[PDB]
């Protein structure tokens, strides 16, 4: 039963591996996103504005 | 100000004179002869310079020279109480060395420097006819920071002791130090310390204490070949209150030394002058600093000694002892009373063997 | 198995949660650091011990708030400040994260993840300073807390509610009763129901990481772990960590304890969290009292352990029970720390270090041990078997000591040591063995009604261990009667007796003897 | 005791080849995925649909 | 100032000076924080909500720089509004399960 | 106008006040935290002036979640306690909220708890032996009716095992109204006594006040002079004869300590306060039985790490008629109460006051445990057999006068299952002349313990 | 962006930075002394930061020299030592610099000596017992892989040749490397042991770092984290087992006690620094085994008026889990390495952790040196004939087993020419079994010492 619940504890090892990997991928190409849309002064004062 | 760090006059001119710390002539016999210029403070010799101790400092008592040998680059702790005989000890061991220096050969001239910290004017003025009366004021140099000058001279002393020491360990002669006494060079320092607003620690002294006692000693060495083999040997002096060993400097200093002389007032009451406690006094340099006589002689000396002091009980009943143990009781007895010695007699090396031999081998008993 | 639908689920949903409330907000700087200290300017609204966080990722407890500026203590890293460095208000007085969700997880003092196993599913904050519930709230402690020990269960018994002191010396077996009490509890952990379903918070103080990792393993390889919480202030962190680790260990305590949970508190050890205080003040410089011991170092232990109680059925009857160890300096019992824990707590253990090097383990000095509370916590069963023993131990350890130089004695004296001396070796048990009460009624049993009598004392442990698996395997309507019941029955106590004179009846003794 | 405890041992090496292989695929799956999520998460930042 | 500073150090007393001037012209000061300079009828909206946010009138003065990408911050006594799309980042890089 | 925070530094609080309305010493000012589930409204009292109309307050709450600046209003009068005939039965904090009611005695009539003590003109020594029924304390240390008595030891030894047994002593069939104040001892022990003076049915003929150690050194100092402010209205109001226990007063002192580091005062001695003799001496003194009236005040004192030449323990010492004094060393031999019989004295032990039989008696049981205790150092070495005849006879019944001075008290009933037993003075004046002149000499040293009376004597001895 | 000295007290120095420079604390700074006599490059360590950008330093070096407004210069790191293959034989100080060739190792990679030890999830769950070599070791005081060994002794000893044995086990028999730590040592006995380590010709494989005494604390306090950085070193890149000699532990206490004075915090219990147990935390936790590979200890521990209580050694004996006594009375009998058998202990020699016949067999020769210590005082004071049968057989086999104890360790091949012996445990703990049930009796002493393993006792019993 501690066997069992070892492969259950590196199947979560793994799930929060893939989804931290996941996290910071999508965090790394939204940075891209902005960079890339902020690149002209009308999305600036639009911003100041909001 | 003047343009540079506390520097002493050193030279050959300051044997046979009396020196304030500033290496002013005391005695007023007259002007010094400086013959160079050092720094209080300059680097000791670093680990890659030294040589092994090889060599004896033959201080001519029978419990030392036979029990915790000091060897030329040793650094022998004087620990005792008040009034036990630490003074007389280290005067016998510079006026031992006048059987070398008639002898014209460098490498057996011991030249000794004697630096009195806190000692009353007329102490100074007894110490000073003591190596007089000895012929000693041929090769010794006294500096004198007595108890009337500044906390700032007693602080220097030590220093001053030293840099006028090395000089002579450079030029490749054999020096030794004797500080009288390191007690009273702390007592100073805490003093400009305090009065400075530095902050105090452990029984009020500031923090560097330690590293103030360990530069000082650890200039004491023996040098290589290199540096044309001198050496300096320190016998520091402290003075322990109601024979504790456990106060601050005391625990620095025999933390810092590589030997320790015990020395003891009940075993002065008792007889036993000078009084080395053999049994709690060690050195660390060991057979090393010894002469192949005396080590074939004393190798027992201390089991002896050992087995006499566990055996000590049983005097009261010596009938009822086994006889294999009474004549070690016989034979331990005759040993303490070998060990005994007056002062200002010290013994050259040739004579102790034969007075150890008496005993060791048991035409004594 | 695993699946990629679960794993974009959380990125989604951490996405879609993601907003910033813009908040408004006071920055302050830090205009001094030292040792680990630091001094900020600014904040004109930062609360006395406001929780402050520092740039990097560091934390901070506001102590004393000047005219100027604001004296925080640094939690974790030091190392990271520097003079200049931004400090901002986290808003929350200093609280730990609480919940089910520590179950099974070690954690550092400020309940971040330790073990690197995951974040933690907190359910809630709780301040660390909330007072301890008052007169009016408490009942009294009437409901045992099994420890599996025979030394302790029979003599000082436990009971939910207590505080109980593991003073002793160094290496004598202290961690080791506290890892037996905390693995004991899991046989009523398997049961549902909250009254019997002790849960559990170990909380180590200045331990070293070897020693950490092992009660961990230990408590992993008998299954604690399923109801244990491990904070972990190891010898390696800053004073700040080693100072609050009793505090948010009864925090995480608190939370269940409020709720009708039952709580089991281990400080391991607290003489170490005043070592710790003791740095905090004075490099604060505020002046030493005693021992060089700052004036509240008292205010900070009853400050602890006085949230360790049994609540009122009004509040919910809940209770936390509390083990503070204390490391005495070559068993002076009369030193400062030990006396102001022994004027808290309702009773001591004392482990004496001469006893454990002859081999009697648990080394429980029984001459100074006691429990205050007292058998008002202890099964009716063990009362009346076991009621006795304590003093009759005690005369014999002073009859021992008589008796070792005379030459001969009364045989009235010869019977009592003899008896004495089987006791003692009834007592003793090897490590991570917790027997169950319906065991140790029995085997105290034996000594007792004198049915060892017949038995030399090299054979007793032997003897004790075997007859307990004898009724085990057969008469196991004993332990049943006994459990189900509380109470020894004397229909049961004839059929034990039977038992015991059929075992004796085939006892072979380890000297080659035999005896009835 | 001993015979289960390898049991235990072969099946969590069992599982460490299977979750590992397993997770291979998943990463693959989610790198589209992230580029759709990604592009939410600049407009939750920008406070715009990019 | 220079001739007095008695122990003071020069940027926090210049700084001290400019915020003693604007007291006794009976407003207040806030440092802001932008990639690019505002509109003036931005300033003049900007100016509106301090005064709101705020009792005294909030006069400003615009240190820029292109590390807050987007957005503005602005700071006031030692209160401050992290509106930048950078900290937007930062925030959202750190928060990350 | 009011006052705005300004430091906060512990339970210790200074405020800044307009420059005419600074408030006198001891008035209560009130502070509000808002943070959450912590909020609470403050009590400061005023311990100093600082000048530039600044003050420095104590906190009776713990400061948490105060904030700089927040407003402080001065309610003008120090600390108010509730007093009269209908605080009997009720619990009591120090700032005289009721535990069992909320509501409760919001209507009575408040005193000041800072009062001045009664004038030397109506003081009168009180002489009147009390009987307690335990035969050290009766023999060795008569306490005195309207006198103060005090209870002495090291942490562990029997401070409140003996405290609750004098309450069955006394208080179970004293004629008047009792007071008890816990000041700083363990909260479990306030539970436990408040049900059993339920169960006895005595908590209606008796107030308690409670300050236990979880509370703030600003209100663990404060709770002792809002329990005597009942106790003196009792004497002086009501003219009824009143009981005072409190347990345990070292608690008093150590707070005293805390707050006075944190008030920034200079250390004395092993780091408590400066006018520590005098905080003791204002307590102690207000605790006094003026001419007509009584208050038989009984305290417990700590003392820490056994050492009895700490400050407070030897501060204390002089404000007392009978002192009790347990030892660490008498406990470990298994003798209770674990009186030292040496160390503890009463003033009222004189020919005059109780009787020459009696003091004859004291004296030579004192002097034979006095060459006993003299004899201990040669004991500890060579055993009994070393010693002549003539001091081997004292050793023997020393160590008989020295057990028999245990006793079975009515409050260990609940740990040993034992009955307790109550012998009257005049059997114990018996008893020991009997044990000095030698009259049970052929008894083994194990049939003294814990017995009580001469029969009960007789009774173990049998069966041995 | 360089800083100026602006204030000097003893070898404590504060300097001021630029606003936006100020260096982050435990940084290395630069400082010159340009005097002719005294030409120095002065190293400061940052230890607080004191507002107005002003930081408060320790020197590495004497102060003697140094003028107010020389220019200060940030190196940006914490102090640096060298790390690789290439220390392996050479001389170090605390900093990093060469003492055997100046200048040599700036080319090797440096790290930070100040670094945290092992996360929590990388500890080994469980202690291993390190199988040495050694007799009385393995079977008297078993070592603990990863652990911590106090050693006491001193000079005509052995000391120095136990160290020449331990440092030969590790190369040998698990491929590892030894570093020496001289916290505070002699200058001359650290050209003793330089000199002995090379004339052994295994200073090949040893790193030495000296912490010399003529010098500041703050370099007899870093000395030792600076030893451990290289052994880290080894351990994580290199992966080899190390083991990381410390004479002696109570300088570094003394050191930091010293620093923290300097800096003006006050001292606590007998003056000790007040973060004692953090500061040797911060050591003592970082020596470990982690990933299978593991950093060994032996640390010379001296006690200060010899007592186990003060917070010097009690800190220290919390963290080491074994302890070997070398004494005089065993050494002056021959028997080498001259641990002494009952006064040495170790905490891993449980039933639990080695096997049951190993703590069994441990028991029995610990009762049986026991028993012939408690007879050695008769022997010498009445002779062997003043003995009964039975007890002169027990001594017959403790002679022997005392004896037996004795190994030809591999530091003596420089001397005897023979090799060293390295006996496997379940060989020691046979040889044991049968010595102690007195089978050998029928040999001589004399075939008992320096006899290694039981197969060379069968062939020295056939050659005498």
């Amino acid at each position: 039963a501690q066997g069992a619940q070892q492969i259950q504890l590196m199947r979560q090892q793994l799930i929060r591996q893939l989804r931290t990997g996941l996290g910071a991928e999508a965090v790394n190409k939204a940075a891209e996103i902005v960079r890339a849309h902020v690149a002209d002064p009308q999305a600036q004062s639009a911003t100041v504005d909001r | 100000r003047t343009g540079e760090v506390l520097s002493v006059p050193v030279g050959d001119a300051f044997l046979g004179r009396v020196v304030n710390p500033l290496g002013q002539p005391i005695d007023g016999q007259g002007d010094i002869a400086a013959e160079t210029r050092r720094a209080l403070e300059l680097q000791a010799p670093s680990v890659v310079q030294r040589q092994s101790v090889s060599e004896p400092l033959q201080t001519g008592i029978k419990a030392i020279d036979a029990m915790t040998p000091i060897g030329r680059g040793q650094r022998q702790l004087i620990i005792g109480d008040r009034k036990t005989g630490k003074t007389a000890v280290c005067v016998d061991t510079i006026l031992n060395q006048r059987e070398a220096w008639l002898t014209g050969d460098p490498k057996q001239q011991v030249r000794c420097v004697y630096v009195a910290i806190g000692q009353k004017g007329t102490t100074i003025a007894s110490v000073k006819r003591a190596l007089e009366e000895g012929g000693a004021m041929e090769y010794t140099t006294i500096v004198a920071a007595p108890a009337s000058d500044a906390a700032g001279f007693k602080w220097l002393a030590p220093y001053t002791g030293s840099a006028i020491g090395q000089h002579w360990m450079y030029n490749g002669k054999h020096v030794l130090i004797v500080f009288d006494d390191l007690s009273k060079q702390a007592d100073a320092y805490r003093a400009i310390s305090l009065l400075l607003r530095r902050p105090p620690g452990r029984e009020a002294f500031p923090g560097d204490v330690f590293y103030l006692h360990s530069r000082l000693l650890e200039r004491c060495a023996k040098l290589s070949d290199e540096l044309g083999g001198g050496s300096m040997t320190g016998l520091p002096i402290i003075e322990t209150k109601a024979n504790d060993i456990s106060a601050f400097i005391p625990t620095n200093v025999i933390s810092i030394t590589d030997g320790q002389c015990f020395l003891e007032s009940d075993l002065f009451n008792q007889g036993v002058r000078p009084a080395i406690n053999v049994g709690v006094s060690v050195s660390r340099v060991g057979g090393a600093a010894q002469i192949k006589a005396m080590k074939e002689v004393a190798g027992s000396l201390r089991l002896d000694l050992s087995q006499y002091r566990e055996l000590e009980a049983f005097a009261a009943f010596a009938s009822d002892l086994d006889a294999a143990s009474k004549a070690q009781l016989d034979r331990g007895a005759r040993l303490v009373e070998l060990l005994k010695q007056p002062q200002y007699s010290p013994l050259a090396v040739e004579e102790q063997v034969v007075a150890i031999f008496l005993g060791t081998q048991g035409h004594l008993d | 198995t695993i699946s990629a639908a679960d794993i974009e689920g959380a990125i989604e949903d951490y996405v879609s949660s993601f907003s910033a409330d813009t908040e408004r907000e006071e920055i302050g700087t830090v205009i001094d650091a030292g040792d680990g200290i630091a001094h900020v300017e600014g904040l004109p609204s930062v609360m006395t011990q406001e929780l402050l966080e520092f740039p990097g990722g560091v934390l901070g407890v506001a102590l004393n708030l000047d005219e100027h500026s604001v004296g925080a203590v640094i939690l974790g890293e030091f190392e990271k400040i520097e003079e200049g460095q931004q400090v901002k208000r986290t808003g929350e007085v200093l609280s730990v994260p609480v919940g089910d969700a520590f179950l099974g997880r070690v954690v550092n003092p400020l309940g971040q993840p330790i073990d690197g196993q995951g974040d933690i599913a907190a359910e809630t904050r709780r301040a660390l300073e909330l007072q301890a519930p008052s007169v009016v709230q408490r009942q009294s402690v009437s409901e045992p807390l099994q420890t599996g020990i025979k030394a302790i269960d029979a003599m000082t018994p436990i009971g939910r509610g207590q505080r109980q002191l593991i003073i002793g010396d160094r290496k004598t077996g202290k961690t080791a009763v506290c890892v037996d009490t905390i693995l004991n509890q899991r046989e009523a952990w398997l049961t549902g129901d909250p009254k019997q379903q002790v849960r559990c918070v170990y909380v180590a103080i200045g331990q070293k990481g070897t020693t950490i990792a092992s009660v961990k393993r230990a408590l992993e390889e008998g299954g604690a772990m399923e109801y244990t919480t491990i904070v972990a202030a190891p010898a390696s962190d800053a004073a700040g960590f080693k100072w609050l680790a009793p505090y948010t260990g009864s925090a995480i305590g608190q939370h269940w304890m409020y709720n009708g949970k039952h709580v089991l508190i281990v400080f391991d050890d607290l003489s170490k969290q005043a070592d710790a205080y003791r740095a905090i003040s004075l490099l604060l410089r505020r002046p030493p009292g005693r021992e060089a011991f700052p004036g509240d170092v008292f205010y900070l232990h009853s400050r602890l352990l006085e949230r360790c109680a049994k609540l009122s059925d009004e509040l919910g009857g809940g209770s936390m029970t509390g083990l503070p160890i204390i490391e005495t300096k070559a068993n002076d019992i009369s030193a400062f720390i030990p006396t102001n824990v022994i004027s808290i707590t309702d009773g001591q253990c004392f482990l004496e270090s001469d006893l454990f090097n002859q081999g009697v383990r648990p080394a429980i000095n029984v001459g100074v041990s006691v429990s205050r509370v007292g058998g008002a916590a202890q099964i009716k069963a063990m009362k009346e078997v076991a009621g006795s023993l304590r003093l009759d131990l005690s005369q014999y350890r002073e009859l021992e000591a008589f008796a070792a130089f005379a030459s001969d004695l009364d045989a009235a004296s010869k019977a009592q040591l003899d008896r004495g001396a089987r006791l003692v070796e009834l007592l003793k048990q090897p490590q991570y063995s917790p027997l169950a009460v319906e065991e140790q009624v029995v085997a105290i049993f034996l000594g007792t009604q004198g049915h060892l009598d017949s038995v030399p004392v090299e054979d007793v442990q032997r003897f004790e261990s075997e007859l307990l698996e004898h009724v085990k395997a057969s008469h196991s309507d004993i332990f049943d009667g006994i459990r189900e019941t509380k109470k020894l029955s004397e229909e049961a106590e004839e059929k034990l007796v039977s038992v015991i004179n059929e075992f004796k009846k085939g006892f072979q003794a380890s000297d080659g003897s035999s005896v009835v | 005791r001993a015979q289960a405890s390898g049991e235990v041992a072969q099946t969590l090496t069992q599982a460490d080849q299977q979750l590992s292989a397993q997770g291979d695929q998943v990463r693959s799956g989610l790198e589209s995925s992230v580029d759709g999520l990604s592009a939410k998460l600049a407009s939750r930042i920008l406070g715009v649909d990019v | 100032t220079v001739g007095l500073l008695r122990g003071e150090r020069a940027d926090e007393a210049v700084i001290d000076l400019a915020e003693l001037a604007v007291s006794r012209r009976g407003e207040v000061v806030a440092h802001v924080s932008a990639a690019a300079e505002l509109s003036d009828a931005q300033r003049t909206r900007l100016t509106e909500v301090l005064s709101r946010i705020y009792g005294r009138p909030v006069s400003v003065q615009l240190h820029v720089d292109p590390e807050l990408l987007g957005g503005l911050s602005i700071t006031v006594g030692d209160e401050v509004i992290d509106g930048s799309i950078a900290s937007r980042l930062a925030a959202a890089q750190t928060g990350l399960p | 106008t009011a006052g705005r925070v300004v430091r906060i530094t512990g339970p210790v609080v200074d405020v800044e006040f307009p420059r005419g309305s600074v408030p006198e010493l001891f008035n209560a000012l009130h502070a509000e935290i808002t943070f959450g589930a912590l909020a609470k409204t403050l009590t400061l009292e005023v311990a100093q002036h600082l000048g530039d109309s600044l003050v420095r307050c104590i906190s009776m709450q713990p400061t948490d979640g105060l904030v700089r600046g927040v407003e402080v209003t001065d309610t003008g009068a120090s600390i108010s306690v509730p007093v009269g005939d209908g605080v009997k039965g009720h619990v009591f904090n120090a700032l005289g909220d009721c535990l069992d009611d909320p509501g409760y005695g919001k209507d009575f009539e408040h005193w000041s708890i800072h009062r001045k003590p009664p004038a030397f003109s109506d003081l009168e020594p009180r002489t009147e032996m009390l009987e307690t029924g335990l035969k050290v304390v009766d023999l060795l240390t008569p306490y005195v009716r309207g006198g103060k008595i005090a209870l002495f030891g090291g942490a562990g030894v029997g401070k409140t095992v003996l405290i609750q047994e004098m309450i069955n002593r006394i208080a179970r069939n004293f004629g008047g109204t009792s007071v008890f104040a816990g000041v700083g001892e363990r909260t479990r022990e306030g539970n436990d006594l408040w049900v059993e003076l339920a169960d006895a049915n005595v908590l209606k003929d008796t107030a308690l006040v409670f300050g236990q150690m979880d509370e703030p050194p600003g209100t663990r100092m404060r709770v002792a002079l809002s329990a005597l402010t009942m106790a003196e209205f009792f004497r002086d109001e009501q003219g009824q004869d009143v009981l005072l226990f409190i347990d345990n007063i070292f608690r008093f002192t150590q707070a005293g300590s805390e707050v006075s580091t944190l008030l920034g005062r200079m250390p004395s001695a092993v780091g408590y306060q400066p006018t520590l003799a005098d905080e003791m001496g204002e307590l102690q003194e207000r605790i006094t039985s003026t001419r007509g009236r009584s208050i038989t005040s009984m305290q417990a004192v700590y003392v820490p790490a056994d050492d009895y030449t700490d400050p407070a323990p030897a501060t204390t010492f002089a404000h007392l008629d009978a002192t009790t004094e347990l030892s660490r060393a008498v406990f470990s031999k298994g003798i209770f109460p674990a009186v030292d019989p040496l160390a503890s004295s009463s003033t009222i032990l004189d020919p005059a006051i109780v009787g020459d039989e009696h003091y004859r008696v004291a004296q030579e049981v004192i002097r034979i445990l006095q060459r006993y205790k003299d004899l201990q150092d040669i004991i500890a070495i060579l055993g009994i057999d070393e010693l002549s005849e003539e001091d081997k006879q004292l050793v023997n019944r020393a160590r008989r006068i020295e057990r028999f001075l245990s006793q079975n008290m009515m409050a260990a009933e609940q740990f040993t299952g034992q009955p307790g037993s109550t012998v009257p003075l005049k059997e114990t004046i018996e008893a020991f002349d009997k044990l000095t002149k030698g009259e049970f000499d052929h008894l083994p040293e194990q049939a003294f313990f814990l017995i009580g009376g001469l029969d009960d004597l007789a009774k173990k001895a049998e069966s041995l």
